[PDB]
């Protein structure tokens, strides 16, 4: 997308930058800070005067702190009206975070919450699986899990790798077959 | 942080503005607006310079606007205090000779029609249980409209036909004709010529018919809001005389050109097009701007709301998507063929493809009696219509049938503003059915019928007070325009 | 158990923000409860007809939208237009809404039922292609009407669908012990209160007796937002 471009943009200035780490805390932050609905419509309103938008964006550029390639990043995002477009490309620069790092974040799901030492062997397995320079552990005990997990993996979490009531569900289509 | 938050806190609060909206995308009578959008859906609004925006796209992000005119004055960022009133024009009966523009105030320069009840022009239509039936007659002065398509009080039927045709000047001559009817005329001239609206204007007071006639019409310089409503509005000041129990009748200048002012908003709307450029939603607007036209029920009082389509044939179409949309919504149609009008013929009407619905439920019988032998003679000649050119071999009931259809071609023919009585024209059927005029020439029986009108108004006047009263072609009746009949025969016959 | 504000309107396509779970599915239905003119609570019938994303749809409302504003909450039905069916509808002139429109009363029938529904099965049927045999005479002479059929018109008024199609009532009525459902579409209300007129003045709405009337009236308004109409 073009916002996975603004944002893979900015994890390209912070990552020629160095800032990957940096403008990600700054991501984070200004997330939470974009997270206000007021404060996401005050910036994203048509009706608000980008000068006095501006000075609130400095403004909040201080009230946050933020670091100044993320900063000018912003100001090129607000300035270019994709602010509207703003939220997701923040989203997406998570993922452009692990773009940028190959820590791949994958979603375990299961009965308990598991053991750490197990979500070690799991995150070490799929470093090999996903063949990952590292996995950012995301973990879940999941209801639905029966007694097993469920760790959606992959790009997306699209490599869904679960045995918890999976294996009951290929019982009763060996059932039905 | 809420000094950020403050500051931001602060122009939010200026962006808080409750019933205005900004103008954000100001385009051609068309805005999209920040703010107002707890607004409810289509109202008017007073936009900064004064400006009323009809409140048509709900956008989840702005403030859709068909602005009323032209807003030059209303600059960028204007702000739109919300009105939340929409369309109530104030009706009343002090309009009814006042023309009024679109917010029922007097484009005639009348004074301010004094009004009381404001009704938004988009009322509810009136349902199938709020109408009766359809008993009590309209009458167009047109002898061979009301001869060949009964009209009844409170009913629908298009007159389709081409530019301006004098088909204008036919739903005029209904016009007139409502002087002598009991109900309320409404002339709604869609966008006519400012010079023919007014001759029109002058046709209706120099008949006196302007006491009968309110008008209101759209310019062809109209903001298109006013064009794209105004039909609603006349509809409207029919419901403020039909729910009043009144028999009342509008004329409906061509909503083909409200169609391309629709169409002119859903695109100015930046909406979906439909069918030639007309929007889908053109279906349901005409369908509810012609559904509310009715007899009521006595419940409602059986308030007539008889309708006058315009429907113009853009060369010849009879399936525009307009034109066969209205086909649709109709019951009495009337096709035009100004090819009678060229050979001569106003009116002009293509009486075979006219159809109605209604039929002898709006007719007298007195009517009646005469108009089924009008019916079948009609289709006789029609058919035989071919024989013209090789009718000297033809045969004596071909050619006596062909005479007799000859004289009931002849019994049509009406100028503009030749309208009739029914009595006249109950004379004058059967004097052609009854072959008196079988007797007479091409332009003699056209004389003559006339003739026969002035000497039956004479000379028979009590033979039209039975069919007055009976309201019943009475045989002592027929026997007397039969006795005036041959005494003017004999008139006419010296000549 | 879903309340979705009122997002957008699109004149009669409204737009709904439903929640981000609680979104329907296609024509599941949706109480819009807006004001009225009035500001009484009106609560319009939103079809789901397209499931707009971001948590929101696209809806079409039968009735009209006018009065309503953005924001308003819609508790979906969440399922399609579940309507009177039997013998209530078996007399009274029902509306699409499936309110008796004829004012005949409240339409108390508990069974109402999903209106978008499939067709059966191709095991399900009775393929004995048998005649609807008439009663009226040149139809049973040339017309072999499929029994389960599909009787084409190419001829309406003047023609005289009136007569013919309330003697086939009775005779649908009578001769078999089928009933009928009788449905003006973008409806003439000249030819829809004639035509209640004619079903009570025939006794197809055996006018006393209701519900041995034979008939059941559907009318569709053409005065109808005429997307009421493709579901009638």
């Amino acid at each position: 997308s073009t916002a996975s471009r603004y944002a893979s943009a900015l994890a390209d200035v912070a990552d020629v930058t160095g800032t990957l780490e940096a403008t990600n805390s700054d991501v984070e932050k200004l997330i939470r800070i974009f997270s206000e609905e007021p404060v996401y419509y005050f910036f994203a309103n048509p009706v608000i005067s980008i000068d006095n938008k501006r000075s609130v964006l400095d403004e909040i550029i201080t009230t946050s702190g933020l670091q100044p390639h993320t900063a000018n990043f912003i100001n090129i995002l607000i300035d270019s009206e994709r602010i509207n477009l703003v939220k997701e490309i923040l989203n997406e620069f998570e993922d452009v975070f692990n773009k940028i790092t190959g820590t791949e974040v994958a979603v375990v799901t299961s009965v308990v919450k598991l053991e750490n030492d197990h979500l070690a062997q799991i995150a070490k397995g799929v470093q090999k699986i996903t063949g990952a320079k590292n996995v950012r552990i995301k973990t879940v005990i999941d209801p639905s899990l029966v007694a097993g997990f469920t760790i959606r993996y992959g790009n997306e979490g699209s490599k869904l790798v679960d045995m918890s009531v999976k294996k009951q569900l290929e019982e009763i289509a060996a059932q039905l077959e | 942080s809420k000094i950020i938050r403050e500051r931001i806190e602060g122009y939010n609060r200026e962006v808080k503005v409750v019933n205005t909206g900004t103008v954000l995308q100001v385009g051609d009578g068309i805005a999209r607006i920040h703010g107002l959008d707890e607004v409810m859906a289509g109202e008017l609004v007073e936009f900064e310079e004064g400006t009323i925006g009809i409140a048509l796209n709900l956008e989840s992000n702005n403030v859709g606007v068909v602005l009323m005119g032209d807003g030059l004055m209303i600059q960028e960022g204007s702000s739109v205090k919300a009105t939340g009133r929409i369309a109530q024009i104030p009706v009343s009966e002090a309009y009814l000779g006042r023309v009024i523009n679109a917010l029922a105030k007097p484009i005639d320069g009348r004074g301010e029609i004094t009004a009381s009840e404001s009704r938004l022009i988009e009322s509810p239509a009136p349902g199938i249980m709020s109408r009766r039936s359809v008993y009590e007659p309209l009458q167009t002065g047109l002898i061979a409209i009301d001869a060949m398509i009964p009209v009844g009080r409170g009913q629908r039927e298009l007159i389709i036909g081409d530019r301006q045709t004098g088909k204008t000047a036919v739903a005029t001559d209904t016009i007139l004709n409502q002087q002598g009817q009991n109900v309320i005329c409404v002339y709604v001239a869609i966008g006519q010529k400012a010079s023919s609206v007014a001759q029109v204007v002058t046709n209706f007071q120099e008949r006196g018919a302007m006491e009968y006639t309110i008008v209101v019409a759209e310019t062809a310089d109209s903001p298109a809001t006013l064009q794209y409503l105004a039909p609603y509005t006349g509809a409207a000041l029919a419901e403020y005389f039909m729910y009043r129990e009144r028999h009342t009748l509008i004329i409906y200048d061509d909503l083909s050109k409200q169609a391309q002012a629709y169409r002119q908003m859903s695109l100015l709307l930046r909406r979906p097009p439909g069918r030639e450029a007309y929007p889908g939603d053109v279906f349901y607007l005409h369908s509810r701007l012609l559904e509310r036209a009715a007899k009521l029920s006595s419940l409602l009082g059986e308030g007539s709301m008889t309708a006058l389509p315009i429907v113009e044939t853009q060369a010849g179409d009879v399936s525009a998507y307009i034109p066969t949309n209205v086909i649709s919504i109709t019951d009495g149609q009337i096709f035009l063929s100004a090819d009678l009008f060229n050979a001569g013929i106003r009116p002009a009407i293509n009486v075979g493809i006219s159809v109605s619905r209604v039929g002898s439920a709006a007719q007298i019988k007195a009517m009646k009696k005469v108009a089924g032998k009008l019916k079948l003679e009609l289709a006789q000649f029609a058919e035989l219509e071919a024989f013209a050119q090789f009718a000297s071999d033809l045969d004596k009931a071909t050619q006596n049938q062909l005479a007799r259809g000859q004289r009931l071609r002849e019994l049509l023919k009406q100028p503009q503003s030749a309208p009739l009585t029914v009595e006249e024209q109950v004379m004058t059927i059967y004097t052609g059915t009854n072959g008196y005029l079988d007797s007479l020439e091409l332009d003699q029986v056209r004389k003559y019928l006339v003739e026969l009108r002035t000497y039956v108004k004479t000379n028979k006047p009590e033979f039209q007070e039975i069919i007055s009263s009976t309201k019943t072609f009475t045989e002592e009746a027929e026997a007397l325009l039969k006795e005036a009949i041959q005494e003017q025969m004999e008139r006419f016959l010296l000549q | 158990k879903n309340l979705g504000r009122i997002a957008q309107i699109i004149g009669p396509v409204l737009d709904v923000a439903f929640p981000p779970g609680k979104m329907p599915n296609i024509y599941n239905a949706l109480i819009v409860k807006g004001r009225d003119t009035a500001g009484q609570p009106m609560n319009v019938t939103c079809e789901v007809q397209q499931l707009l994303g971001n948590n929101r749809v696209r809806a079409v409302a039968m009735s009209a939208t006018d009065g309503l504003t953005r924001g308003m909450e819609v508790i979906d039905t969440g399922a399609p237009l579940s309507v009177p069916v039997g013998g209530a509808t078996l007399g009274r002139i029902f509306n699409v809404l499936g309110e008796p429109v004829d004012n005949l009363g409240p339409v108390d029938t508990r069974t109402t039922s999903p209106i978008h529904r499939s067709a059966p099965a191709f095991t399900q049927l009775d393929t004995k292609l048998s005649i609807f045999e008439t009663g009226i005479k040149v139809v049973d002479l040339l017309a072999p009407y499929r029994r389960g059929g599909k009787i084409g018109l190419f001829g309406g008024a003047g023609v005289g669908k009136t007569v013919l199609i309330m003697e086939l009532i009775n005779n649908i009525a009578k001769a078999h012990g089928g009933v009928s459902v009788f449905g003006g579409v973008g409806e003439r209300t000249r030819e829809g209160n004639d035509l209640y007129m004619e079903m009570k003045e025939s006794g197809v709405i055996n006018e006393q007796n209701i519900a041995e009337s034979k008939v059941a009236l559907v009318y569709g308004q053409m005065n109808e937002p005429p997307g009421a109409r493709m579901r009638v």
